[PDB]
């Protein structure tokens, strides 16, 4: 009971995935991550895929900038490394 | 202490020790027993540890005139070192301490670090203009500047040093460490550092079994105290350490128990069982780790060339599957066994790579776990976090068993013949199947080519297999009996594994070679007529035959049979096809993975996809991939630049 309580108190995730040991959940995060990681993909993929909205996608084009999975050399174009 | 009679004394026990050295000219030093000189002359063998400083001297003048007199008298007296290579005991690093100071002492280990040929001058003659000019101020390597205040005959203080006087000798400084075999059950690195001199420098490389024997000096490195601040042994004379030593040794009573176990029916069964008998399940696992334990023979050929000898094992999978507790169990259960972490934690950690020291800056070679462990297992936690030194070595030191450093005024090469029961995490926090395994693993796709057996502990959620381990789990807690405890004891099995690796070494059979054969050309052809017109797939590689024939020669080791049998031969195929099913088959059919990715698929595509508004569209009408194929495919191509 007080595990059962915990994971409900927490909200860890939809299915109750064990996020505290990769800090991302199998359905709401690692499935976007993984289909996201001139600027051919960064538009299209974003659109034909339906990957998620237009501010959810930009934070996470802006975290693959520091993890490493986005490069940009230019700041008019964008590509995904 | 009565000096000019000990040289009497020296000179009486010297005949036959030096009568080979009188024919032998340009042998500079002289190996002398020192149970020989105590059967000759206790007393005079007893001054030899009370006060090494007057009897190495004394006994290094005597045996020189014992030289000179008989004939054979070489014409320019050479200097002959007194070597005492035997000692009544032999001492540990962990055991040495501040008591054995200025004591003729014989201690073991191992040595992890050693600098340069660095030259030192023995007779510092300094030149003073004024005065004093063949004055000697005896200096050691070890220690610090030598600089007098002041020249006594004429009272200048114009002082310099004159080297093209000075006799300059030749000196090195290693590390003596405890060795990871036997004395790490103290589970204390302890060092010792020494210097070595004429006839001593080069004699050992870093991370090999030595046996020093020197006289255990002292150097007031630091002036915050008058006490001495670090100790360092002047080695007198150094030796590799015999195998018996250096190996473990079985009584002979358990030589009969061993050679009973091997007679005992399922004996392939009953040391799986005793592998890690708390974690449930991955009996293909623990079979796998107990073919690594008893290695294959290593045979070399008359051509140069040597043969492998190890299999190297790696355990890919999810978090939370007990693949780290599997390099536990093994970690003591193995006889040479140097449990570490992935993380390079020092210079050295993995791999032995070259870090200045920070008594005088020069850069020394220090040995890493996969130098230290030669000739025996290394199990490295979390394989998948390593620096980028690490990673470039190890694909040499997994096939070639060396490591070749050439850098920062190094340049050796050492002897890696270690088994690396290696584990690693996927960098995506848990393993997909619809991926391959260089995809989701950091390790580099060449690197996987080395490993021999690669098992994936992956976690399935399944009422089957989840019930036995939840409740197997329960019974470890609980402390059941059975549940914790191996069929074969964890002492008489670490024995047993010594036992196969040293005594019993199989060959191969008739009969083993006609299933060894059988097998490989079955899988050809497996899937290569499955990509047509382009980069037809490989099921099995000559690579993974070298491999097959290893493990067939393990099961037969683990057997203690000096032949490889058809049983054996065919237990190694099961394994083998069982890691098929891991990688190179059961995904994306056979030759998955291979040295890079199965090709079959991702190849072909590659060459047919090889103001791009235009490219996006092309490839989509050409039906070649789905609109999310071929957006994932210029991701990857991105990152490399195309
Ligand atoms: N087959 C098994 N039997 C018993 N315990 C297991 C088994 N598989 C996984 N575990 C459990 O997994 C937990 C974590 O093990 P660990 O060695 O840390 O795996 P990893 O390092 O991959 O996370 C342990 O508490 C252990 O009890």
């Amino acid at each position: 009971e007080i595990i059962e309580a915990m994971m409900k108190t927490i909200a860890v995730d939809e299915e109750g995935n064990l996020d505290v040991s990769i800090l991302e959940v199998g359905k709401s995060s690692k499935k976007i991550n993984k289909i996201e990681k001139p600027e051919e993909k960064v538009i299209e993929a974003a659109k034909q895929a339906g990957i998620g909205t237009k501010a959810d996608i930009e934070k996470l084009l802006n975290e693959l900038k520091s993890d490493g999975r986005v490069y940009e050399p230019r700041a008019g174009f964008y590509r995904v490394i | 202490m009565d000096r000019e009679e000990m040289i009497a004394r020296f000179a009486k026990f010297l005949i036959n020790r030096l009568k080979d050295l009188l024919t032998v000219t340009p042998k500079r030093s002289l190996a002398i027993d020192w149970a020989h000189l105590n059967s000759f002359d206790p007393e005079l063998a007893d001054e030899l540890l009370n006060n090494p400083e007057e009897a190495i001297a004394s006994a290094e003048d005597a045996i020189q005139i014992v030289l000179r007199e008989p004939p054979l008298l070489v014409e320019r007296e050479f200097k002959v070192h007194a070597r005492f290579y035997n000692l009544p005991k032999t001492l540990l690093v962990k055991e040495l301490g501040s008591e054995h100071i200025n004591k003729l002492i014989q201690v073991e280990g191992i040595i992890t670090r050693v600098s340069e040929v660095k030259p030192f001058v023995e007779k510092a003659v300094f030149v003073c203009r004024d005065c004093g000019n063949e004055m000697v101020r005896l200096q050691r390597p070890y220690e610090n500047l030598v600089k007098p205040a002041k020249c006594d005959a004429c009272g200048s203080r114009n002082i310099e040093l004159d080297v093209d006087k000075s006799r300059f000798l030749n000196f090195q400084s290693f590390r003596l460490q405890d060795r990871p075999e036997s004395l790490k059950g103290g589970q204390m690195p302890r060092f010792v550092d020494a210097i070595l001199l004429d006839d001593l420098v080069d004699a050992a490389l870093p991370g090999d079994r030595v046996l020093v024997t020197g006289v255990l000096r002292v150097i007031l490195e630091q002036r915050e105290k008058r006490p001495i601040f670090k100790k360092i042994l002047e080695v007198n004379h150094i030796e590799q350490l015999s195998k018996e030593i250096e190996e473990l040794e079985i009584s002979p009573e358990d030589e009969q128990k061993i050679r009973e176990l091997a007679k005992r029916k399922d004996i392939v069964d009953a040391i799986v069982d005793s592998i890690a008998p708390a974690i449930w399940g991955h009996r293909i696992v623990k079979k796998g780790i107990a073919l690594a334990l008893f290695g294959g023979v290593q045979r070399t050929l008359p051509d140069g060339t040597k043969l492998r000898g190890e299999s190297h094992v790696l355990l890919v999978g999810d978090p939370g599957v007990a693949k780290s507790q599997l390099l536990r169990y093994v970690a003591n259960l193995a006889p040479r066994a140097i449990y570490t972490s992935g993380k390079s934690s020092s210079a050295a950690g993995l791999t032995a790579a070259a870090v200045r020291d920070e008594f005088t800056g020069s850069w020394v070679l220090e040995a890493g776990v996969l130098v230290l462990a030669d000739g025996g297992f290394a199990l490295i936690d979390e394989f998948d976090k390593m620096s980028d030194r690490d990673r470039s070595a190890i694909h040499e030191a997994l096939e070639q068993q060396t490591i070749s450093i050439s850098k920062a005024g190094i340049t050796a090469t050492l002897n890696s013949r270690t088994t690396v029961i290696a584990a690693a995490n996927p960098k995506f926090g848990r393993f997909n199947r619809h991926k391959s395994l260089p995809e989701q693993l950091d390790l580099p796709p060449t690197l996987l080519s080395r490993f021999d057996l690669i098992f994936l502990l992956l976690d399935e959620p399944d009422e089957k297999v989840d019930a036995s381990i939840a409740e197997h789990i329960l019974k470890v807690r609980r402390g059941e009996a059975e549940a914790v405890t191996p069929k074969i004891p964890y002492d008489l099995l670490k024995k047993y594994i010594a036992y196969a690796r040293k005594n019993v070494h199989p060959v191969l059979s008739r009969e083993a070679m006609e299933e060894i054969k059988r097998y490989y050309v079955k899988m050809r052809k497996g899937l290569r007529r499955g990509d047509e017109d382009g980069v037809q797939p490989i099921p099995i590689t000559a690579r993974q035959l070298e491999a097959l024939i290893r493990l067939s020669e393990a099961h037969a080791r683990m057997r203690l049979s000096e032949t490889v049998t058809r049983e054996d031969a065919r237990a190694a195929i099961e394994i083998i096809e069982a890691m098929m099913k891991t990688i190179a088959v059961d995904e994306e059919g056979n030759l998955d993975v291979s040295i890079l990715e199965v090709g079959k698929s991702s190849k072909k595509i590659n060459k047919i996809e090889k103001p791009e508004e235009k490219v996006i569209e092309a490839a989509k009408q050409a039906g070649i991939g789905t609109k999310a194929d071929i957006e994932k495919l210029l991701n990857e191509l991105k990152s490399d630049g195309r």
